[PDB]
């Protein structure tokens, strides 16, 4: 009933659907905004340019 | 001869930052060849 042979030995090869490959994993780099600074009034010096 | 002295200045300054400028872009091109060496044994790595 089971389709086994007299010895018991199956008769049907089974199938198992290889698994999938490795898998690819990569990295990046990642920027953000940034400022500057600010420029504040000048102090009048003593001496000439 | 003031003049001279002036210009002469500048010129050493400009002569500073031509150093520079070649000297980070040896540095920078020696990174290059690393990251490209590293991605290409990634995908050694996965072959094997």
């Amino acid at each position: 009933r089971h389709n086994l042979s007299i010895d018991g030995q199956p008769l049907s090869l089974a199938i198992y659907a290889e698994p999938t490959d490795p898998k690819a994993l990569l990295t990046s780099m990642v920027q953000a905004s940034q400022g500057g600074s600010a420029v504040l009034p000048g102090t009048l010096s003593l001496y000439r340019f | 001869p003031v003049m001279l002295e002036r210009t002469r200045n500048l010129v050493a300054q400009l002569t500073q930052f031509g150093t520079s400028l070649l000297s980070m872009a040896e540095h920078d091109d020696a990174d290059e060849l690393t990251t490209l060496l590293l991605q290409q044994g990634m995908e050694l790595a996965t072959q094997s």
